[PDB]
């Protein structure tokens, strides 16, 4: 049989608001579910905060025409869509503000560490850099006055890593998370160097979990309970999403 | 903190509903919004506007589920249940479930969530009698709950695989499976030199 | 039946047989397109599941309607939807059987000879019969009217015996599937073309539908040309290439003939390019 389909595909070949919302939903789901503070979607967030400002002005402008068919369902939908969209962004920001609270001394440690692999301004919004730096002084003043004032000088450090317990609470890198194995974000599987076939045909990624010296194959389109430290590189590269 | 404690590592069932309401669903419009060649318009920013400004009464179309429910709240729509919400396709999935103890059947990730939404909001739009659909959604819910209880005998230091488990079935188990596998990992890594 | 100024009537008597008339009465320029022409539609083969219906409707016309584009349709006792083609010019008119809905039900129920299911037609929007699929021992629907289902129209080129041997969900042989898509596209492109030329568009989309519909015709013919090359019937292949519309799609025919190593077809196709360019 002569298989034509590549000739038919070459004959056949003759950023958007709908896409950015789908990246906000990915970001919100991964941020809720991950133990780490993920890096902020800088350009995505600037785009969405424009569209909310322009759309909220448009809904008010259309409501000026109603003073003078004149069906109201599209006004109702444009309004309920802004409530649905503003909720995802509020729930997203309130979630990552909660992680800046937990990780203040760890983020301060990445910022005092001049040799760091990460700059804090890669990781945080301008309003999160504001929240972080000032919530740290507000809390530090509270404890520093209220109880640290009385301590001997070598115990006055709020962030002593040398003591009997480390005071800097780091993320739980090995948290178990549920993942759904997307495959590459492009449908074009042949690009990917990590991906490979199996027996039963089906493709997968292989990852080694180093404490146990165990390889595991993450077959595409299936759900695993898996340690986050093993997933990070696949999650940053969009190969998997957190359920 | 900024985020309530009951949300700190998981989704509320109302957030799992909100995620499912972002999916496309097929509808039969009861309004013609399509203007003839021979007016207000939708102008949305998170979903495809071009599907709604082109409605014609009783020709099917796809819209995002939260708009289908908002139209169906007036008489202005009817919601076409997916093919898997048929008494034939549910009964093939129940047979698959009974036949393969080792696996969950290939139901879509949102099947419990979408069944619960449409049985409450679109109760009149099923071709099959809704009391037999509710009956088979429960038959599927119960078989998968046995297979989950069998799966939890294997909580592990390394991983699990849970191939066709729904988002709502993952979301009830999340704060148990992950909390126990976290203590099995802490007890294990503590033993290492 | 009527739709706007068009009227379509079916006539019957022992002394005349079945016939139809089609009219366009208008606020001015009244015309009768056809008066009492014979109608090629089957009357029933004259238990109470049928007889309680045929006592009520002896002709077995389940519905009579115009399509949304104003071409007459009739759905008879034989469950076949017939659409009248090219009627605006009477010397070129024909009835097209565009659904054999008994076959289209057997196909979707996985090849069971299926008695508990009946179609009840409402309208032909372009390309798709709105209808109730009724279930049970009565042919007709009940008071909480179920949603109109949609059946996509299919030309009756499905040989049930070939479908039986290749299935023993139904899979359709890709030659049979290409033969239907080529025929279905050829009839629909002629209905649109005549509407757009005689009435004009009512939605701006119709010219972009027609462009997309020609695209599905040429892709169906190239999928038949591949079978003709696989069976090395160079003559059948050249006939399939000659009916092909887009000059840009005829490039795919020469590519397929090289892939098949049939160099006679290569030269012959090059003659078609120049002839159609001129």
């Amino acid at each position: 049989d002569i298989n034509i389909d590549d000739i038919l595909a070459e004959l056949d070949k003759e950023v958007s608001p709908q896409q950015d919302f789908s990246d906000l939903m990915k970001s919100w789901k991964n941020e809720r579910c991950s133990p780490e503070l993920l890096p902020y979607p800088h350009q995505l967030m600037k785009r969405l905060l424009n569209r909310i400002s322009m759309q909220s002005q448009l809904i008010e402008n259309i409501s000026m025409g109603f003073l003078d068919n004149e069906s109201k369902l599209p006004l109702l939908c444009m309004e309920t869509e802004l409530e649905r969209l503003k909720f995802v962004i509020r729930s997203y920001i309130r979630c990552r503000l909660s992680k800046i609270d937990k990780f203040s001394l760890y983020l301060r440690q990445l910022n005092e560490d001049e040799n760091s692999l990460i700059s804090l301004t890669d990781l945080l919004s301008k309003d999160e850099i504001k929240y972080h730096d000032t919530h740290s002084l507000i809390w530090l003043k509270l404890v520093n006055d209220s109880i640290l004032k009385y301590m001997p000088e070598e115990l006055q450090a709020i962030n002593d890593t040398e003591g009997s317990v480390n005071m800097i609470d780091e993320p739980d890198w090995n948290k178990f998370v549920f993942i759904h194995v997307n495959g590459p974000p492009d449908g074009k599987w042949n690009e990917d160097p990590l991906l490979q076939e199996n027996e039963f045909g089906k493709p997968c990624y292989t990852v080694t979990i180093p404490d146990l010296k165990e390889e595991v194959e993450l077959t595409i389109g299936s759900i695993y309970v898996m340690r986050y430290e093993v997933i990070r590189d696949l999650l940053r590269d969009d190969k998997v999403a957190l359920i | 903190m900024s985020l309530p404690a009951h949300l700190q590592q998981t989704f509320s069932p109302e957030e799992i509903q909100f995620i499912v309401e972002n999916e496309p669903i097929k509808i039969f419009p009861r309004i013609t919004t399509r203007q003839k060649i021979r007016h207000t318009r939708w102008q949305l920013i998170t979903t495809d506007d071009k599907a709604l400004n082109n409605m014609v009464a009783m020709r099917s179309t796809e819209v995002v589920l939260w708009i289908a429910l908002l139209l169906k709240q007036q008489s202005k729509c009817s919601i076409v249940a997916p093919q898997w919400l048929t008494t034939k396709e549910l009964d093939r999935k129940i047979q698959y479930e009974k036949t393969h103890p080792d696996r969950f059947s290939e139901l879509p990730w949102n099947w419990l969530v979408l069944a619960r939404i449409l049985f409450n909001k679109a109760k009149d739009d099923f071709h099959d009698p809704i009391h037999e659909l509710r009956g088979k959604i429960q038959d599927l819910r119960e078989i998968r709950q046995i297979k989950v209880l069998k799966g939890l005998k294997y909580l592990n230091e390394s991983h699990l695989q849970l191939d066709n488990l729904s988002l709502l079935e993952i979301n009830e188990l999340r704060p148990f499976i992950t909390e126990i596998m976290d203590k099995l990992r802490e007890i294990h890594t503590a033993s290492l030199t | 039946t009527a739709q706007n100024y068009r009227v379509f009537s079916v006539h019957y008597s022992q002394f005349h047989g079945l016939s139809y008339s089609l009219s366009e009465l208008g606020t001015s320029s009244k015309r009768y397109y056809k008066r009492e022409c014979p109608l090629p539609m089957s009357l029933p083969n004259i238990k109470d599941a049928n007889l309680d219906y045929y006592n009520f409707n002896p002709m077995g016309i389940k519905s009579l309607f115009f399509s949304s584009y104003g071409d007459p349709c009739i759905f008879g006792s034989d469950n076949t939807l017939l659409l009248l083609s090219k009627w605006r010019s009477p010397e070129e008119s024909k009835w097209l059987p565009i659904l054999d809905s008994n076959m289209e039900i057997w196909k979707m129920s996985g090849g069971k000879e299926t008695t508990d299911i009946h179609v009840w037609p409402l309208a032909l929007a372009y390309d798709t019969l709105n209808c109730i699929l009724v279930k049970g021992k009565h042919i007709w629907p009940e008071f909480p009217l179920p949603l109109p289902s949609e059946m996509e129209i299919r030309m009756p080129v499905f040989v049930k015996s070939k479908l039986l041997e290749e299935n023993k969900e139904i899979q359709i042989p890709v030659s049979m599937a290409a033969e239907e898509e080529y025929l279905r596209s050829k009839v629909l492109s002629e209905l649109l073309t005549d509407t757009l030329e005689n009435d004009g568009e009512m939605y701006g989309n119709e010219n972009e539908v027609l462009a997309a519909l020609n695209g599905a015709y040429d892709k169906a013919l190239l999928r038949l040309f591949a079978s003709a090359c696989s069976d090395q019937n160079v003559e059948k292949a050249l006939s399939l290439a000659h009916e092909l519309k887009q000059d840009r799609a005829l490039t795919a025919a020469v590519k397929i003939s090289e892939r098949a190593e049939l160099p006679s077809l290569v030269k012959k196709i090059n003659n078609i390019r120049e002839a159609r360019y001129e």
